[PDB]
């Protein structure tokens, strides 16, 4: 089905960081040498509750937990990274057989 | 202002038991981690035991299965048993309050209590005068074959205190401690000054008030 | 693990197992991992409330997951807390494990309590965010967010530090100092916003009640009303 | 996990510079407290994070260093100085302190007031005697005293004792304390102490005859 | 620092074949794609194309079949051919570097993010006129100057001392006469003291027709 | 494919100034600005719709969406003045026609006006000319004309438009063609200058 944000409250925008000075692509800028230093390489953003998106987004951050959650205890090693190569990797043996 | 005051010490026998208890003022023990260090005769300080608000005990190993320290927040109180002594327990013990914040940080100090552990008994001193004979007279009083440790001395019940010099004690060959408490005076002062020296030997439950004449 | 699938603006979940044919997915590039925080929830952000919220124990291996893009944070904490004797109650921070990226105000809590467990956990699951890794546990030194995370699949197309100093963490009677000074602190009554802490920071240098080489303790009580301790 | 300081001891004129050195076998992110105890007193703490200068103390007081060398300097050292000065390692197992370096100033040498002080008879009466020799404020502390019954130097019977140094005026006191049976001290006339120190050109004898 | 310089401002006759080079210096070519971009005068700017140095050169549309750029890279420099040349093809040129990076499934330039200072290419065919210069005789300031007189084409370039006066140098902007030639000034305002303490000499460069001109000005109203 | 900007905008001093670049589904496309102040080269403002290189204030933004694209320079000043270009990638490059930006509520700065006769050595070249420079006013607009003791001169003049001047003021020059005999045949001539309604007249004459 489509989600229902059921938190006490959802504080609508979403100003969000994520990786690329996605203009670091000049000069040297990409060389590890030059370039950013460890908090330089975000960058900005705002995004507005377009829809129910983003509260529905903090709503699902909600709901997948518990099961990402028995993922984690089930998995052995330390730090999991794999598990969007791993739906993706479900999703094509998805549509190429049953 | 923060005050730490100690007591429930004195002379033991080794596989003896001694319970310390530390009274604070001044702050709330809620707040803080309390610690035990002692200072050993070969005047090392060394970390003894802590204590948190929640009764969360720690030991030096050196006194770890043999010591146990607790405390009672709502007293604002604290406690050392100490059990199965050793001579290596020889020391003066303090109740210490380490900063609220990091531990082992020793931001205030009790005043410390002697804990001797040793096969021997309790014994009042005798106290003689050391009677003056030119500007300036010496005078004092001897305080001879006492144990244990320690005593106080003062002159005229604390009144005189300048140019008084108490000598730390000895242990004498007999096994009993013995000391000198001298004070300097002006010479002119001797006949119509009256001087006494108050001696206390708590352990012993022994009190003396010596006046020291001239000659 | 649930997806989540948006067209245009619409949010469904899905999994795979019921994803229609042409929700049309062509690039491994429309897969994003993302870490919200609690913080946005309604969750309270009070150190006493949100310190209540953590716990310890041992015999549970810590895990760590890594989210891709995360959201700018009110509040953030760090915790640098021991049991009695020296002793950290938290690992050190193992390779890769940074402080998370945005934080408006760091909580600096510093101090002392029991540490019965070898790591601490989150008592409601959510994770401890990380610079996009998502842990189970709180490191010793190391600024975090807390957050959850959630896995999505598009479409095709500075700061402040607030120091604190308390006792008997993990216990329930625990008591909570706002750090000003080396000698000079007031008591948290929960219901403090951190612009308020600040001004509290800026009324004292100001109004001149920072101690001389013996440590006071005041407290407020709502141009206002501090009283002193004993 | 090992606290170990240079030197055991040390002597400098006042406003001299003077610099304590703490050596840690392992290294624990600089958490290194020094402790001020005066003689006769309880501990204090100077200093934390090897350089945080704590209440009260003044800024002639400086720490550094780092990893496991830490050093304590004073930049005019001043009599009240006169004192032992532990290190320690704190917010760190084992919480173990130095063995401690003993400040001391260097000063001229006083020579002592010398007093002579008979048994009482008191004391007589029970049966032991005890002479007493008093040096009064001198410095350095190191001094002879030998104790001299009818011109013989006696050995083995007689103790002394020194008190720590006066945080006026920088000097020590010095007791020295002759035991013998009343029989034996009867059984002499003259008793003597004698004081040699680098403050008396001459030794100086103090003495008087029994009665 | 990474620096691009044009050629050098003059003639080209028209039907000929413009070319030009951009030198670059502090850095390897490489690492750049490297595009010209020309500005006709009181007009916009156009895209005549770009290369890599390891990649086959891309042009405009409109002008592909007239032009063609090329890479030395011993030399460090760009070259730019441009054939049956004309009035409408009078510009300012510019050596203008292109960074490089991935997005959208390729690389591709992300910025014209350097431009060089251009070089002003002059269209025409009567014979590289030469300018004439005249001397301009002399509260509290007096003005001299230089007029460039009947020269053609543009551009003329104007120093006074060599390079070493600058202050108070005002050189305007050549007037185009009914004739089709050019004339422009060049003045220097001094302070009154200042007047006769010391040589004034305009500078005047007509690289089109190859010639400089040195005209001292005697400080005499 | 094409894009299109306005000819002209124009701001008060210390405040806001946006510049509009459209074209059919540019938000698909990425999308550079460059600024050219007068007689000089071109340079990078924002480039990937809202990216500012080292150099470039943080007053100067741009974004892109639908079909248009902007530039936004917030606390402009008189020194922005330039001309502003939006620049894409279709199947080739795209220039827009560029923006030209005017900052008004500017004061007044009336011409400096200086008039130079013959030289003698253009004399002695059987040649004569005037030479009218004008500098420093502001704004950068005037009118020139020519007498003859009394009588306007018709031909013979040369006049340039204004240009741009270092200190932002404006200058312009004006050339009056001679024969040496109509030179030395009348007691003077007058450059005029006319600027924003009011006139400065300089006058010269054969000594």
């Amino acid at each position: 089905e489509a989600i229902v944000n059921a938190q006490p409250k959802c504080n609508p925008n979403l100003h969000y960081w994520t990786t690329q000075d996605e203009g670091a692509a000049i000069g040297l800028a990409w060389i590890p040498y030059f370039g950013p230093a460890a908090e330089g390489i975000y960058i900005e953003g705002l995004m507005h509750n377009q829809d129910g998106l983003i509260c529905g987004l903090r709503q699902l951050a909600n709901e997948t937990t518990q099961a990402l959650q028995l993922f984690l205890r089930a998995t052995t090693e330390l730090r999991t990274f794999s598990i969007l190569n791993r739906k993706a990797i479900d999703f094509l043996l998805q549509r190429w057989g049953g | 202002e923060v005050q730490l005051v100690e007591s429930g010490g004195g002379l033991i026998q080794p596989g003896g038991s001694l319970r310390l208890s530390c009274a604070a003022s001044g702050f709330a023990l809620r707040m803080y981690d309390m610690h035990w260090v002692r200072q050993t005769i070969d005047k090392r300080l060394e970390w003894v035991s802590a204590v948190g608000p929640s009764g969360d005990t720690y030991y030096a190993d050196s006194v770890k299965g043999r010591f146990a320290v607790s405390r009672e927040n709502a007293k604002n109180s604290l406690s050392l048993q100490m059990n199965s002594l050793t001579a290596g327990d020889t020391a003066i013990y303090y109740c210490v309050r380490s900063d609220r914040g990091v531990a082992g940080l020793f931001d205030s100090w009790g005043q410390g209590i002697l804990v001797t552990v040793s096969s021997a008994s309790t014994k009042g001193p005798s106290v003689f005068p050391l009677a003056p004979s030119g500007g300036t007279a010496a005078l004092g009083c001897l305080v001879k074959d006492y144990f244990p440790e320690p005593v106080t001395v003062s002159w005229n019940s604390g009144a005189l205190t300048s140019g008084v010099h108490t000598f730390p004690a000895v242990l004498q060959s007999s096994g009993l401690y013995s000391l000198s408490s001298v004070v300097t005076v002006p010479s002119s002062s001797l006949g119509t000054q009256t001087y006494i020296c108050n001696v206390n030997h708590k352990p012993s439950n022994t009190k003396v008030d010596k006046k020291v004449e001239p000659k | 693990i649930p997806l989540g699938v948006i067209h245009n603006s619409t949010l469904q979940v899905s999994d795979v197992d019921k994803l229609v044919c042409r929700d049309k997915l062509s690039s491994t590039n429309q897969l994003r991992s993302v870490g919200l925080n609690l913080e946005g929830n309604g969750v309270a952000t009070d150190v006493p409330s949100a310190t209540k919220r953590w716990g310890f124990r041992s015999g549970v291996p810590p895990k760590v997951v890594n989210y891709e893009a995360g959201e700018w944070a009110e509040n953030c904490y760090n915790l640098e807390i021991k049991k009695p004797d020296g002793s950290e109650c938290l690992p050190a921070a193992p390779d890769g494990i940074r402080g998370f990226p945005r934080c408006r105000y760091v909580h600096k809590v510093s101090g002392t309590g029991p540490c019965a467990g070898d790591f601490a956990f989150h008592k409601e699951g959510a994770f401890f965010l990380y610079d996009r890794l998502a842990s189970t546990v709180i490191y010793r030194g190391t600024t975090f967010a807390e957050g959850v995370v959630a896995f999505l699949i598009l479409p095709q197309a500075y700061s402040t530090t607030i120091r604190y100093q308390a006792t008997g963490f993990g216990t329930n009677e625990t008591e909570y100092l706002f750090e000003v000074d080396n000698l000079t602190y007031v008591q948290l009554e929960s219901r403090f916003t951190p612009q308020f802490l600040l001004q509290l920071n800026e009324t004292i240098y100001t109004s001149g009640k920072r101690s001389n080489t013996t440590g006071k303790l005041i407290w407020k009580v709502n141009r206002s009303e501090e009283l002193s301790f004993s | 996990i090992q606290m170990t300081q240079s030197p055991s001891s040390l002597s400098a004129s006042v406003g001299d510079r003077i610099t304590i050195t703490c050596r840690a076998s392992q290294a624990f992110d600089n958490y290194v407290a020094w402790y001020q105890q005066r003689p006769g007193k309880v501990p204090k703490l100077l200093i934390s994070a090897a350089s945080a200068l704590h209440a009260g103390v003044p800024s002639r007081f400086s720490g550094s260093g780092s990893g496991t060398h830490f050093t304590l300097t004073i930049s005019s050292l001043q009599p009240e100085d006169v004192a032992t000065y532990y290190c320690q390692n704190y917010n760190s197992a084992p919480l173990t302190f130095g063995g401690g370096t003993k400040v001391e100033i260097k000063r001229t040498v006083a020579a002592p007031s010398v007093f002579i002080f008979p048994p009482s008879d008191e004391q007589l009466k029970s049966g032991t005697a005890s002479v007493v020799c008093l040096l009064n404020n001198f410095y350095p502390r190191e001094a002879k005293v030998q104790w001299k019954v009818d011109n013989a130097l006696q050995s083995g019977n007689s103790q002394e004792s020194v008190t720590e140094q006066d945080s006026k005026d920088s000097t020590y006191s010095l007791s020295s304390t002759l035991t013998l049976s009343k029989a034996d001290y009867e059984k002499h006339k003259v008793y003597a102490c004698e004081v040699t120190h680098q403050g008396l050109s001459s030794p100086v004898t103090k003495s008087f005859n029994r009665g | 620092q990474v620096q691009l310089q044009e050629s050098g401002p003059g003639l080209v006759k028209p039907s000929d074949t413009l070319s030009l080079t951009c030198t670059v210096s502090g850095g390897s070519l490489s690492s750049f794609y490297w595009s010209w971009i020309r500005q006709p005068p009181g007009k916009g700017l156009e895209w005549i194309g770009y290369i890599y140095y390891s990649g086959s050169p891309n042009y405009s549309p409109s002008l592909e079949s007239r032009v063609t750029m090329s890479v030395d890279t011993t030399r460090n420099q760009i070259s730019l051919k441009l054939d049956s040349v004309t009035a409408a093809d009078t510009a300012v040129y510019y050596c203008v570097r292109a960074s490089r990076s991935y997005y959208w499934g390729s690389y591709r330039p992300t910025a014209f993010d350097s431009w060089g200072q251009g070089t002003l290419v002059t269209v025409s065919s009567a014979s590289t006129k030469g300018p004439s210069v005249f001397p301009l005789a002399p509260g509290g300031t007096a003005a001299l100057g230089c007029l460039v007189k009947d020269y053609f084409p543009e551009p003329v370039t104007v120093s006074w001392n060599s390079g070493a006066l600058t202050s108070g140098v005002h050189t305007f902007p050549a007037v185009l006469q009914s004739s089709g030639l050019y004339s422009l000034s060049s003045v220097v305002t001094v302070p009154s003291s200042s007047l006769g303490t010391q040589t004034y000499i305009c500078n005047v460069n007509h690289k089109p027709s190859n010639t400089k001109v040195d005209k001292k000005v005697e400080p005499k109203s | 494919y094409e894009l299109t900007q306005p000819l002209s905008v124009s701001v008060s001093p210390g405040q806001t100034a946006i510049f509009t670049c459209s074209g059919d589904n540019l938000g698909d496309k990425y999308v550079c600005w460059f600024q050219q102040r007068p007689g000089q080269s071109p340079m990078l403002l924002i480039y990937q719709d809202n990216k500012r290189p080292s150099g470039i204030p943080e007053r100067f933004s741009g974004s892109n969406s639908g079909n248009t694209a902007t530039l936004t320079i917030s606390g402009t000043q008189s020194t922005d003045e330039a001309d502003y270009y939006c620049q894409t990638w279709d199947s080739t490059v795209v220039f827009g026609g560029g923006t030209k930006l005017t900052v008004l509520g500017q004061p007044k700065a009336a011409p400096s006006v200086t008039l130079f006769p013959p030289s003698s050595e253009e004399l002695q070249a059987n040649k004569a000319t005037l030479v009218c420079l004008i500098s420093d006013f502001y704004p950068g607009a005037v009118t020139v004309a020519w007498k003859a003791d009394s009588s306007p001169v018709k031909a013979g003049v040369e006049t340039t438009t204004p240009s741009k001047q270092s200190n932002n003021k404006y200058a312009a020059s004006s050339y009056l063609s001679l024969t040496p005999e109509q030179w030395k045949s009348h007691r003077s001539y007058s450059c005029q200058v006319t600027h924003e309604g009011s006139t400065v007249e300089k006058t010269v004459a054969p000594t």
